[PDB]
């Protein structure tokens, strides 16, 4: 009812205030202090300016497109906010994926990790993430490659009041998988190796000093690092790759819902990713 | 034993000399320091037009 | 005018080189050969060559640098080896009734204490050679001074359950053997909160493997400091 | 033995007697400096490891910095560059200094040997001019008296004076039970004092030879040493949390700098220019700037990562500059 569309409204700014106010402080406190300008840091910051991208653009407009119910800028601005959010979602999830595949050349090959680590390799590399997620948001989205040819699609590709997404089967396909689902892959064998490497550890610290008193933290941090991208974006992509083949049909709702789950991970990324001592002391610095 | 006369000759040759009162070598500092203030660019925020660094 | 060019020719050049060292010396470890005198030191930086001594030797296509320095009890330079990769603590584990007054093992445990605990050095792994295997085997297999005699402890301790022996050893070298490791262990486990650790290894003046002991203890700390780090261990 | 007690005990008997009043009571009405907020103008970049030492050229434009990368920089302060880079043979490196003239760099370090590095050549942009060999001991601190003479302080509780163009030591000086950790020239040349870890700051007369006077002050070691810029006093640096001044012509400590919060050891000490300021560095990352009359704190320099190391304020006073071990040089103004 009434009360609802309030309550959706401040739940909305709620998450646009959150997501903004921690990827400013976790891009202000990287740039500020020297101490915090590392290697791992750049593909820290490159998230974080992802995150605040989307939760910027995407967030706000969509917000007001789901309390409006209309479309009331022009037929132009859908195009640029739909190629902004895919770009925004594709930049943060490799990000993800790159940060992940830095720390498994740190932990399993530590001699020729600080060697084949530099500052120009690490901005090459954010360089190319963030041109790889371009060119899947902005060159189909905008030389119109994703619009599919359906009646309810045709009908409100023409109207300027409505601005929703269809898409056609390859692009949505092509997207999912270069967004999600190759990142997907390529976390799980990271973070399996590093496990083991944890493991293994473990294991040889047990033999070394097992009878003096000196894998739980291990699970915990893996788990609150990939569960929490799995549980956010995973249903959203199944749910993609269904309604494409439309063979089981999805609700509109049900879609929304998913990818606003998907939209919440970006503000939970700093609180994941930025849990060091430095970076705590460089917050309660900043304020208070 | 060789060493415990050089050490006493040494504390010898210390133990001999004039001291001053601390007022006075007090008052000496405070005056080099009163006198000295007015040309220290550390100690009075000397102007940015005349400041080399900024 | 061409002052300002020629400033900035020559920061750019110099920029330039430093990057180049930059990259060098990152690609480099360093290791500090710390331990006390007639130890067997020299042997084993000799093994593992193949004011202050620097030997560079490499494996496995990784640079490590080791540096041994030579004059009192007080050590200030002590503070200039923060960031080593670890530390290479030689002991003379057959010298437990020498005088060194004191006995010779009793003052490397002093020494390691002072090193586990000093406020530059941690955070910095200790890799622990027990030398001179061969002399202490000989010392406790044939009729000698009785290790309970020097070391009161020695009376109560027993065979810890791992019970790691070579393949051939006797039950009295291995005892005292293992009393030795624990003792430097237990002066290790109880300061340390995870950052840094001791890695024990008993070697002989025969054994010529020594380059690869202090490689995979170098991986195994890099590692763990890694995994530290990240807040996985 | 009985002879020596006899006469540490004459000698504290007439300082206690020397002591009229101390410097405390008499600077009672002197107006405090008040609050002093320094910023960071430059700050130089490209050292790979920790930096010890530092020292400000003669023209208050050049600075020298060394760190164990083996690098020994040059930077021009004015325009924030590099002015020359040299490499050194042993990368562990705890001295530097800067000749008066402009010409010549010393560097020493655990490598037992100080080293001379010409800067004048045309036919090499920087060489080693001489390898002074005799300490056998790191060489904690080294200092220029001309462009030929040069005094260093080892670990061997001896600072020597050594003579460039022989190469070996003109006169050595002995007394100090333990290691000489700093070492600092008056403004005449014709004297100098060097802090050791006996807990003890002695005073040195180069042309004599001879040891002049022994100030006990505090119990720890003595990491920083510096002369007023009157020339007729001296603060030291501790490993305890205390900074004291001593008066040459007083023979005794005129007023102790410390705070019950502050519990770290002192690395670094200079004077301003005027000699009311106290610029001590700390093992905490933070600096500390003192009233020198008073023991009054004034203003705290902060933005290091790591413990400062070295410290020091230009000729004509107009900017200080602490090179910390987060390979930083930041200068201050
Ligand atoms: C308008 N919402 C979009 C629609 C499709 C899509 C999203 C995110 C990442 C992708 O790779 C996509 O293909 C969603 O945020």
């Amino acid at each position: 009812d009434e009360v609802w569309v309030v309550g959706m409204g401040i739940v909305m700014s709620l998450i646009v205030l959150a997501i903004v106010f921690g990827n400013v402080l976790v891009i202000t406190a990287i740039a500020k202090f020297e101490r915090l300008q590392t290697v791992t840091n750049y593909f820290i910051t490159s998230l974080a300016c992802a995150d605040l991208v989307m939760g910027l653009a995407v967030v706000p407009f969509g917000a007001a497109h789901i309390l409006t119910k209309t479309w009331t800028f022009g037929n132009f601005w859908c195009e640029f906010w739909t190629s902004i959010d895919v770009l925004c979602v594709t930049a943060s999830i490799e990000t993800l994926c790159v940060i992940a595949v830095d720390r498994y050349f740190a932990i399993t090959s530590p001699f020729k990790y600080q060697s084949l680590l530099t500052k120009n390799k690490a901005r090459v590399i954010i360089l190319m993430v963030w041109i790889v997620s371009g060119l899947t948001s902005f060159l189909p989205i905008q030389m119109h490659w994703y619009r599919a040819t359906h009646q309810e699609a045709i009908n409100c590709y023409a109207e300027e009041t409505c601005c929703d997404f269809f898409t056609n089967q390859a692009y949505a396909i092509a997207s999912s998988i270069v967004s999600f689902y190759v990142p997907l892959v390529i976390m799980v064998f990271v973070y399996s190796r590093v496990f083991q490497e944890a493991k293994r550890q473990l294991q040889k610290i047990d033999k070394s000093e097992g009878r003096f008193h000196v894998e739980h933290k291990a699970l915990k941090t893996l788990g609150i690092i990939m569960g929490t991208f799995t549980l956010c974006w995973l249903p959203f992509f199944i749910v993609n790759i269904v309604h494409v083949i439309q063979d089981n049909l999805i609700r509109k709702e049900v879609y929304i819902l998913l990818n606003w789950i998907g939209y919440v991970n970006s503000g939970f990324n700093p609180l994941i990713y930025c849990r060091s001592p430095d970076f705590r002391i460089a917050f309660q610095e900043l304020l208070c | 034993i060789a060493q415990a006369r050089k050490l006493v000759e040494q504390l010898k040759m210390e133990a001999n000399i004039d001291r001053i009162k601390v007022s006075k070598a007090a008052a000496d500092l405070m005056a080099y320091c009163e006198a000295h203030a007015k040309e220290d660019p550390l100690l009075t925020p000397v102007p940015a037009s005349e400041n080399p660094f900024r | 005018r061409n002052e300002e060019k020629a400033q900035r020719e020559a920061n750019k050049k110099i920029e330039k080189q430093l990057q180049k060292d930059k990259q060098v010396y990152r690609a480099t470890h360093r290791l500090l050969l710390l331990g006390a005198g007639e130890s067997g030191k020299s042997t084993i930086v000799k093994q593992m060559r193949i004011g202050i001594f620097e030997t560079k030797f490499q494996v496995d296509k990784v640079n490590f640098h080791m540096f041994d320095v030579g004059r009192d009890e007080r050590r200030k330079w002590i503070q200039c080896f923060n960031d080593v990769t670890a530390i290479i603590f030689v002991v003379a584990s057959s010298s437990y009734n020498m005088v060194i007054q004191t006995n010779r093992l009793q003052e490397a445990l002093n020494l390691f204490k002072s090193i586990w605990n000093n406020r530059w050095l941690r955070t910095i792994s200790v890799i622990l050679f027990l030398n001179k295997q061969d002399l202490l085997a000989e010392k406790v297999l044939a009729g000698k001074s009785k290790i309970e005699d020097y070391f009161p402890e020695f009376a109560r301790y027993t065979t810890p359950e791992d019970a790691t022996p070579e393949p051939g050893e006797d039950p009295r070298v291995t005892r005292a053997k293992y009393f030795i490791r624990d003792e430097f262990l237990r002066i290790s486990t109880a300061s340390g909160d995870g950052r840094h650790y001791c890695y024990p290894h008993f070697t002989c003046a025969v054994d010529t493997e020594n380059i690869r002991r202090v490689f995979n203890d170098c991986r195994d700390i890099i590692q763990r400091m890694h995994l530290r780090q990240y807040e996985l261990l | 033995r009985q002879e020596a007690e006899q006469l540490k005990n004459q000698i504290r008997d007439a300082r206690k007697a020397c002591a009229d009043a101390t410097l405390s009571q008499i600077t009672n009405n002197i107006d405090p400096v008040g609050r002093i907020q320094m910023r960071t103008r430059r700050t130089l970049r490209g050292h790979l490891a920790k930096i010890y030492a530092m020292h400000w050229g003669t023209d208050s434009r050049l600075l020298v910095s060394a760190s164990q990368d083996g690098k020994l920089i040059i930077w021009d302060s004015y325009t924030t560059n590099k002015v020359h880079a040299i490499p050194l043979r042993s990368s562990w490196v705890m001295t530097c200094a800067y000749a008066p003239s402009g010409n010549y760099v010393a560097c020493g370090g655990l490598d037992n040997i100080c080293s001379i590095y010409n800067l004048k050549t045309r036919e090499g942009n920087v060489r080693v001019s001489r390898e002074l060999a005799g300490h056998t001991g790191y060489l904690s601190c080294c200092r220029f008296l001309d462009d030929n003479q040069i005094v260093t302080s080892s670990g061997d509780t001896t600072c020597a004076l050594w003579d460039i163009e022989t190469g070996q030591q003109t006169t050595t000086f002995t007394g100090h039970t333990g290691d000489v950790m700093s070492l600092s020239l008056a403004p005449d040349t014709r004297l100098f004092v060097s802090g050791a870890c006996d807990a003890s700051a002695k005073l040195w007369d180069v042309r004599e030879g001879m040891c002049r006077q022994t100030f006990t002050g505090h119990e720890s070691d003595i990491n920083a040493i510096c002369f007023f810029p009157n020339g007729n006093a001296f603060a030291t640096g501790s490993d305890d949390a205390t900074c004291r001044l001593f008066d040459l012509r007083a023979d005794q400590e005129l007023m102790t700098y410390s705070h019950d919060n502050i519990i770290c050891g002192i690395t670094s000490v200079s004077f301003s220019k005027s000699g009311r300021l106290l610029l001590a560095g700390y093992d905490d990352f933070n600096c500390n700037v003192w009233d020198a009359l008073k023991a009054d704190r004034a203003g705290v320099l902060a933005g290091h990562d790591n413990r400062v190391s070295c410290l020091g304020v230009t000729d004509d006073g107009m900017a200080v500059a602490t090179g910390s071990w987060d390979s930083f040089l930041k200068i201050w103004n």
